[PDB]
């Protein structure tokens, strides 16, 4: 089990360590898309 | 789930037992019975307890490195000056209080041969070393620079591979994670040689509304196994 | 000890006043009664306490002059059940066609009683189909489709004089009716609002009253 | 008080065993092996989690109409426009999620034959009946209009002579009824004929402290049992 980077966003450098989170809050609410991923290792690259 | 009492030699810690306790390598820490090719019984066998490091909402992680945390503070660091071979394992008991009203994940994990590196800069110059105060932090510690890379180039999305157990203040509290010695030889030197080094790293970091205490504290507690010392030196 | 009062056969077998039928001198000639349950405007709550229900009903037909008076007139009381045509006109073939009974008694003959049994097609009645008719799919047009299982018809009764020549005594023929043999199921929370309709449980919602009486407080009495 | 692993054919939920679990009318669901006077196995099976309503504060309840909430929608749904004759039983299993600090009381009530009503006026005139998208809701469901009478001239106050289950955020947070065929016929249209009602209602409304989420979710989890079919259509 090793950590996968689904958040892609590098502003700058700081913000780097967001890549290991998801976001979870109460707004808007219901039924939206919280995050999605690919399922194959090899295409690049939240997998990489 | 459980009450707490828990006590060695003269110390004394509070503890749980209430989800997965231990984890260990795949082995238990143990003597040496070979050509080469001291056993202090009831004396060194105490948990140190160190000195618990704060964690604010903006904070990157913390690292400790075996054995010259302790090597120059307590009753064991007296052992490590005066003899110049080491060996040894660990009881390491990491520890963080927090409501449940706050939250963030740490990740506690054992990296061996924890080489760091700086970055370059500076002058405009090319190459540069980090200082002894760096390389050997002691007890109280270094907050590391860039976690990321873990100072040294190594994304932390892969550091699992190494004992590890996490936190997280929505079920436990406490992570408890034994090391036996991991070396090319089976003693070097406790002063030159740092093996490997504890490190403890937030994910998900802290948060809670505020006026709640921005600060949890991170209580370690750690205490040595199967220890062995051989030839030894004269005192100042 | 006994809870006998308290059995569906002792809630129910009573016979009740239903149907009002008045045979005037100076409207058409004869008059035919559609059978429901209902009538006595105080069955429906008492009925839809329940849901499905299964029952064999006793009918008795009291006959006389509005001023009471018991004459020699012959009645025909005549039975239609469903599908069946009903009575066009005073002559229609539907008081010979003899497949739908008939009843023919005197007024001085005491009153005329005659049961029907269950007569569903369904294993039991209904009163609430929530639902549309057989087979519901095409347009609109709507007024019919609600509340009601055209299952759950019970026929009706039609009445004579009889013929040929029309009567000379003014009259009134009193229907009661009482079930027997009844067994109910999934039972429903009592009504509280008052009727409107029938075959449907809708209400006046711009005056919604509390289903009981109110204190000025809780505390007080 | 125990942790939660629910699965079928291919859905998963996430439930609990902790107080009264189960309610029925005192039959459970079956086949049928008579004159009249398909059997989909592993497939139909499946937990249709409906979508989840929300609940303000000032809310007055909610009912769904099965078998139609699902006819129009899903794999269950195409089994009904294809065939003409339906037959099923249910687990119903209403969880409504919050923390110990909201609170109001929910009633869970499965009312066969929800024959409703609505108000008339409008114009001056007198008769009037509830259209296509109030007698058939769907999914998504319908908030009723005068819960006191349940748009029936119904008392809320007798409604427990049905199945029903208290759902009192400071004690329990999860409801599960299960619900057999209630028919005159054995067999009737899926299509014209919807049987029983499930309906929400709340008692003692929800309240809180402001500025804690003042929307607590219901989450309405399904399964059919003993699902039966017989003469089927051709397809668009």
């Amino acid at each position: 089990e090793t950590i996968l980077e689904v958040n892609n966003v590098p502003t700058n450098a700081t913000s780097l360590m967001e890549r290991l989170r998801f976001p979870v809050s109460a707004q808007a609410g219901k039924g939206e898309l919280c995050a999605v991923f690919r399922a194959d290792p090899g295409r690049s690259g939240p997998w990489q | 789930d459980r009450v707490a009492q828990l006590t060695i030699g003269n110390s004394t810690i509070t503890t749980q037992e209430a989800a997965n306790i231990i984890v260990g390598y795949g082995e238990w820490p143990s003597y040496c019975s070979d050509s080469d090719a001291t056993r202090p019984d009831v004396s060194v066998n105490r948990f140190y307890t160190l000195d618990t490091k704060l964690w604010e909402k903006s904070s990157k992680g913390w690292y400790w490195k075996f054995p010259d945390v302790l090597t120059e503070t307590g009753v064991f660091g007296q052992n490590a000056q005066f003899h110049y071979l080491y060996r040894s394992g660990f009881c390491i008991h990491v520890q963080c209080n927090a409501s449940k009203f706050h939250q963030g994940a740490l990740l506690v994990a054992v990296l061996p041969e924890y080489v760091i590196g700086t970055v370059a800069g500076g002058t405009g110059t090319e190459d540069s070393h980090p200082p002894y105060k760096q390389t050997q932090p002691g007890a109280d510690g270094f907050e590391l620079q860039h976690p990321y890379v873990l100072d040294a180039g190594i994304p932390i999305s892969q550091l699992t591979v190494c004992p590890h157990q996490w936190i997280n203040l929505r079920t436990n509290n406490c992570a408890t994670i034994i090391v036996p010695y991991i070396n090319a030889l089976p003693f070097d030197s406790a002063l030159n040689h740092c093996n490997f080094g504890l490190l403890v790293v937030p994910i998900s970091p802290l948060d809670y509304d505020q006026g709640a205490t921005p600060v949890i504290p991170i209580t370690i507690t750690l205490a040595p196994m199967c220890s062995e010392f051989a030839g030894l030196r004269q005192a100042v | 000890h006994s809870t006998a009062e308290t059995t569906l056969d002792s809630f129910f077998s009573r016979a009740g006043l239903v149907g009002e039928i008045d045979l005037p001198l100076e409207p058409n000639g004869y008059a035919n009664w559609d059978i429901d349950i209902t009538g006595y405007a105080q069955m429906r709550r008492k009925v839809e306490l329940f849901t499905y229900m299964r029952f064999d009903a006793e009918f008795t037909f009291v006959a006389c002059t509005p001023t009471g008076e018991v004459v020699p007139q012959l009645l025909q009381y005549m039975f239609v059940p469903p599908g069946a045509p009903k009575p066009d006109s005073r002559e229609s073939l539907a008081w010979q066609t003899a497949t739908n009974p008939s009843v023919f008694v005197k007024l001085s003959d005491p009153p005329a009683q005659v049961s029907v049994p269950f007569m569903s097609p369904a294993s039991a009645y209904q009163w609430f189909y929530d639902g549309y008719p057989t087979f519901g799919e095409h347009k609109q047009e709507k007024d019919l489709e609600y509340g009601a299982c055209p299952n759950n018809m019970m026929g009706t009764f039609s009445v004579r004089t009889v013929g040929t020549s029309k009567s000379k005594y003014p009259l009134v023929v009193r229907i009661y009716m009482r079930m027997k043999h009844v067994r109910a199921w999934i039972p429903r929370p009592m009504r509280n609002q008052n009727y409107l309709f029938k075959a449907n449980p809708n209400y006046a919602g711009n005056s919604i009253k509390p289903t009981g009486a109110s204190r000025t407080a809780i505390t007080t009495l």
